[PDB]
This record gives structure tokens, C-alpha cells and sequence, in this order.
């Protein structure tokens, strides 16, 4: 357990990794797409910092859509995440400030 | 231990409160409103609950 | 051992004893008159583990389970791996300015298998 | 493992939804959604996981504790009024009533259906 | 202090003594209420609070006056950085801004704030 | 962020080592070193750490509180004469009358050092 604690979703290179994407993109990207680009190695860890990401710069996001993803993780099972729809955008995430 | 006590105070130029005050730092967990943290935390007891027990036997006499 | 022998490492097992009976009397407050099962089976806790560790807080989510009690777990984007593992949704509240937010998410196992092409 | 987690529902009610209006710092309507294996409410520090499960234990407890995770089993932080109005903060020291976000009349709901073979109380 | 200059051989003054002495032994007795406390503890005369300004604007932009009305995280920051004050101004030696034992130990500092703000405190 | 870095160990004197020799469960001698761009002690739970902080503390203090950071509110369960005997009243499973690690003739050390630009003070 010590081990397993010891490596984690490290936020501030997967902030870097999802601006970057986001300006390479340049484009709304939903969070399944994003799932689907970017591998999310600790599944909803991830998620919950990209939807922190689409409400901390104003980018509504709707639940009555629901978009799904379909993740499998180290042991090799594989999960479906009912996600709901963003709009993550390039601009408005660069522009607001990150701790 | 008082000497030696009294031989790092002069050498870091700090008084006894500022070492129990490090010391109290550890136990900052249990914490609750900054009035718990102010009284608990820092500015060390100072009460003088035990003088008023001298006061009032003297008082008795 | 009539006495608890000893913790899982600095009061491992006594966090666990006390957490299990804990649960156990929450299970009796909410087990109706001569009921087996408590009408009322959801429990909310916040702060789910802030001073206890992944390897007791397992344990402590297994007890819950246990005694029939549908828990909610609040917690600031901490221990996620245990929640992830021991639940099936996630209520990402997020405030900006004066006004703060809810948004759900849910994700549930496939059916398929742990892995394909490969050992079973 | 999954066989187990069907016991929800089939022994008894278990929460499912909760729905606030007007309450604390959720101006407008919200809705929650809790899954009947157990659900996780997450988000950083000033946000309204406090507040949510302040409505619910107001729905519950007749006489409820608010922010007991904080204050530690000590005196409530919080009542009844403080989440009605939404007050965000003390509030500064010169009046300005800019913390309070529904000074003047205003109306907040909350609910919590609960769900057991089907039947649903609210 | 109206007793002491009656003229009576210490008959008034007397009285008014005993009186005070009986109110210090009923705090000693009751050495934790708030009152005993308030009354024989330095520390307990006195409130304390904190606020928030600006670094142009010298108006108090968040005063929390007591005002216990804060989640954990917020009182975990609040409490973090009025102790990494005291410590800074503690083993600083008099009439030097740089503390000379340079340093501090914290056990277990944060669990009830997120990651994000444990940075702003470190 | 590397910049600031080098400020410590210029103007203030930081730790930079701590020696313990049969000091609560750290049998013989031990040392760990630490880096003047802060540290961090890691484990898993009850292995040594508050007892790294309580010998330091000793170091400091007049009469330190050990475990503060689990007994705080009320009395602490250590002292010296444990942590010199090395008791072990929490591990347990065939505790033999509290398993005092040393019980006969022993000696313990335990010694701090701090630098501050190349000048050391242990
Ligand atoms: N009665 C209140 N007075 C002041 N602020 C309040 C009150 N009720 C809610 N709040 C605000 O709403 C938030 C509730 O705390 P919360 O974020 O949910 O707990 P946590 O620290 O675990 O994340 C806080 O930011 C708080 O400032
Ligand atoms: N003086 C002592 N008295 C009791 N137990 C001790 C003592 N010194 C060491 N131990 C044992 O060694 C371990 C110390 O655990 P420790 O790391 O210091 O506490 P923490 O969990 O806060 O980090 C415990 O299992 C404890 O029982």
C-alpha cells in the first residue's frame, strides 16, 4: 500500500498534457474524446480534473447528455464510464490561472 | 538540561517559548476554530490558576 | 484474545474493532423492532477517511458493506482509488464565485472479462 | 463480488436523488443522482459537499449538527437560516451583505427520494 | 476600591475581599468552564480573528470575526498559515526579519484541504 | 521555484542530520540525512516516524509533549524513560509484560545537526 500510494495522477503534468492537447486540437472536445485521446491511467481521478477544468474557466457542462467511455485499466478489466457533455475549449482554459 | 537549555537560547538568540511553540507545532491536528488554534497553538498557557489557590489559603488565614 | 492483541500498526486493528462496532450499532439504531435489516440503509459521512489509512479504510468500507449499508462517501478528491474501487458514482461539486455547483458520473464494470487472450 | 451488491433495494430503502433549490451556495436548481452500489462526493476545498449533505441530515435529523466533519463534535457551525439565505463567508465587517446571496424573499427547496423494491418515497 | 478608604479598621475592606477571594476559589473549583477560564486565563480575556484584505486596497475584504463559518479545507489553510507565522516570528530573533533556527516540523500538517490548496500552503 | 531554494541555509541554520542510537524502536545506530530544500519522512503507519519527531523535540525542549500529533487534547501516553527502554505497549500479539526492548544497563544517544554556511551546530 505504501508502493501503490506512492505513485499517483501527478495533476499538474496531466494540466500540461490537456492544455497542450486542447491548443494542438483547438477545437470543443467532449470528455470521451478526451478519455479516448488522452489514456487516463487512474480512470475517474482524471475525469473529475477535467470536469474541475470545464467549470473552473465557465465551460457549461450538461448531465442530461450522457456520453459514455469505455476504459480498461492495469489488470486488464474493462469498465464504461457514463460521462456527461462538456465543452472543453483550448482559450478559455489557458486563459484562466492554474495553482 | 536547564543549562543546555539556556546555552541554545542564547545561541539562536530565541526564548524558551519559541521551542515550545515547535513542539506544539507537531500536534496541529486536532484543530478547530482560530480561537481553539490561537489559544491551544501559540502564546503558550501562562494562566494562573495555581496562584489563585495560594491567594485564597492565605486568604483562609 | 479475550483483550484486542494488538493494532495493524498504530491502532490498525483498534481503528478497525471500533469502526466495526460502530457500523454494528448503527446497524441495530436503524434495524427496526425485531428486524433483521434497517428500514433506513443509507448512511453519510463526510470527511469518508482523512485520518485512517487505504489498508483500514478497505476494511472499513467491507464492514459497511456487510451490515447492509448503502454509504455515501464525501471526500476533497482524496483516496480515490478506494472510492473508485468500492463504489459506482461520483458527484463532482465544483464552486466558482459565490455560487457552487453539483455534476454526476457514473461508471459501472462490463460483464466481458478481466482479460482476453491471455490467462483465465 | 457483483452478486452481493444486489442486496441494495431488495432489503430495504436506500437513497438515490436529492434535489436543492436555493440552498446554501446552490443558487438555482440542482439534482443528484446516487447509485445503489454507493456513490463518492468529490471536489476541492470551498465547494458545496458540506452544504449537500447539510440539506439531507436537515431532512433527517430533527435537530442537526451542521459541518460536524469540521467543527469536530463541537458547537454547530452553521443553522437553519445561514443555509437558506446562502450566506457565503462572515461576510466582511462593514454590513455590505455582499456573503448573503437571497437577503430579501426568497424561497429554498430540498428533497431526497428514497428507493426500495421499486416503491419510491420522497 | 470603594471599600479601601472607609474608615472602619478594615471591616469594609475586609468584606470586599472575601468576596473576591470566594469569586478566584469558585473559578479554581471549576477550573474548565468558560467563565473560570475567562476570568484566571490570560489567554481567555480575549477573542481572536482573522481578515483577509487587499495589498493596495487596505478595506477588509473577508473578515472573519470568529465567525466559525468555514469548511474544513478553509480552516485547515486559516489555522496552517497563522501557525506558519507565529513559528516565522517566534524564532526570529529580535530586530531581524530572517529566523536564525531556520527549522520546523509538521506531523501530519493536511488532511482535510485538497492537493491544490496544500501548495498555496507550503 | 529553484531560485528561492538556495535562500535556505544563507541567513538561518537548517537541520541537516539526525544520529539516534537505541532510541524507542530504532536499535543501534541509525542515521537519516536531510535536504535543505525541505524533506519529507514517509512509511508505513507505527513505524518510526513520531518517534524521528519526538527525539528531535527532546533535543529542543524543556519537557516535550511526545505524540503530540495522535494525543493532542489530553495527556500523551510517551515519555523518556519509554522511548530509552524502547517499549513497545502499542505492538502487541505476544506483548511480554510490554516488551522492553532494553531493560538492563543502556545507554541511548541521539544527536542533531544543523548548518548554516559551512558553519555546523550539533
Ligand atoms: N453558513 C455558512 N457560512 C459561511 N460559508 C458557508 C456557509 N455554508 C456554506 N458556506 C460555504 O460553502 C462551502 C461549504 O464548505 P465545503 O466546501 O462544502 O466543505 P469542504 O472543505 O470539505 O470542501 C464553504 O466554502 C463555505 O464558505
Ligand atoms: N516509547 C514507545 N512506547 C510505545 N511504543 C513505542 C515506543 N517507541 C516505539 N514504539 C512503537 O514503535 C511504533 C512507533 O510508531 P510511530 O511511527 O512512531 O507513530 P506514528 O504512526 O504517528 O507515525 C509503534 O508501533 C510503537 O508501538
Amino acid at each position: 500500500d505504501f508502493w501503490d500510494a506512492f505513485n499517483g495522477l501527478d495533476r499538474e503534468v496531466l494540466i500540461q498534457q490537456t492544455l497542450q492537447l486542447l491548443a494542438k486540437e483547438n477545437r470543443p472536445v467532449g470528455l470521451a474524446e478526451l478519455a479516448e485521446l488522452l489514456p487516463p491511467a487512474h480512470d475517474l481521478e482524471t475525469f473529475a480534473v477535467w470536469i474541475g477544468m470545464a467549470r473552473e474557466a465557465g465551460i457549461e457542462v450538461i448531465d442530461s447528455q450522457r456520453e459514455f467511455a469505455e476504459l480498461s485499466d492495469g489488470e486488464g478489466r474493462r469498465w464504461r464510464f457514463n460521462l456527461p457533455t462538456t465543452g472543453l475549449e483550448s482559450q478559455a482554459l489557458m486563459d484562466i490561472d492554474w495553482e | 538540561k536547564k543549562q543546555y537549555l539556556a546555552r541554545l537560547r542564547d545561541f539562536f538568540e530565541v526564548g524558551e517559548n519559541a521551542f515550545t511553540l515547535l513542539n506544539r507545532a507537531a500536534g496541529l491536528k486536532q484543530l478547530n476554530s482560530i480561537d481553539e488554534i490561537f489559544r491551544e497553538l501559540v502564546l503558550d498557557d501562562h494562566s494562573a490558576f495555581d496562584r489563585a489557590a495560594e491567594v485564597a489559603n492565605s486568604f483562609d488565614g | 484474545e479475550s483483550r484486542t492483541g494488538s493494532q495493524g500498526g498504530s491502532g490498525g486493528e483498534k481503528e478497525i474493532i471500533a469502526s466495526y462496532v460502530l457500523t454494528a450499532s448503527l446497524s441495530y439504531a436503524l434495524c427496526p423492532a425485531g428486524s433483521r435489516y434497517p428500514l433506513f440503509g443509507t448512511i453519510i459521512l463526510d470527511e469518508a477517511f482523512s485520518r485512517s489509512s487505504h489498508a483500514v479504510a478497505g476494511r472499513i468500507i467491507a464492514a459497511l458493506r456487510e451490515f447492509g449499508l448503502h454509504a455515501v462517501f464525501i471526500t476533497p478528491n482524496k483516496e480515490m482509488r478506494l472510492l473508485r474501487d468500492h463504489t459506482r458514482s461520483a458527484i463532482v461539486v465544483h464552486r466558482r464565485g459565490q455560487n457552487s455547483n453539483m455534476a454526476s458520473l457514473s461508471w459501472e464494470e462490463l460483464e466481458r472479462h478481466y482479460q482476453r487472450r491471455g490467462n483465465a | 463480488m457483483n452478486q452481493v451488491s444486489g442486496l441494495a433495494g431488495k432489503e430495504s430503502f436506500i437513497l438515490t436523488r436529492i434535489e436543492l433549490f436555493n440552498w446554501g451556495g446552490f443558487h438555482g436548481l440542482h439534482q443528484a443522482a446516487i447509485h445503489q452500489d454507493g456513490t463518492a462526493v468529490i471536489g476541492p476545498t470551498g465547494s458545496g459537499k458540506t452544504t449537500l449533505v447539510d440539506a439531507l441530515m436537515t431532512l433527517l435529523c430533527a435537530n442537526p449538527r451542521y459541518n460536524l466533519a469540521s467543527t469536530g463534535g463541537h458547537e454547530s457551525d452553521r443553522d437553519l437560516i445561514s443555509y437558506v439565505r446562502g450566506v457565503s463567508g462572515p461576510g466582511d465587517g462593514g454590513e455590505g451583505q455582499s456573503h448573503i446571496a437571497r437577503p430579501g424573499k426568497t424561497v429554498t427547496g430540498i428533497a431526497a427520494t428514497l428507493e426500495r423494491e421499486g416503491k419510491q418515497v420522497r | 476600591n470603594a471599600a479601601r478608604f472607609v474608615d472602619d479598621n478594615g471591616e469594609s475592606h475586609y468584606k470586599a475581599l472575601q468576596v473576591l477571594v470566594a469569586q478566584l476559589r469558585d473559578a479554581c473549583e471549576r477550573n474548565r468552564t468558560l467563565g473560570a477560564k475567562a476570568l484566571l486565563d490570560p489567554r481567555f480575556r480575549l477573542e481572536f480573528a482573522v481578515s483577509v484584505m487587499d495589498r493596495q486596497s487596505g478595506n477588509v475584504i473577508e473578515s472573519r470575526t470568529g465567525s466559525q463559518g468555514g469548511s474544513g479545507g478553509e480552516k485547515e489553510i486559516i489555522a496552517s498559515y497563522v501557525l506558519t507565522a507565529s513559528l516565522s516570528y517566534a524564532l526570529c530573533p529580535a530586530g531581524s526579519r530572517y529566523p536564525l533556527f531556520g527549522t520546523i516540523i509538521l506531523d501530519e500538517a493536511f488532511s482535510r484541504s485538497s492537493h491544490a490548496v496544500a501548495g498555496r500552503i507550503i
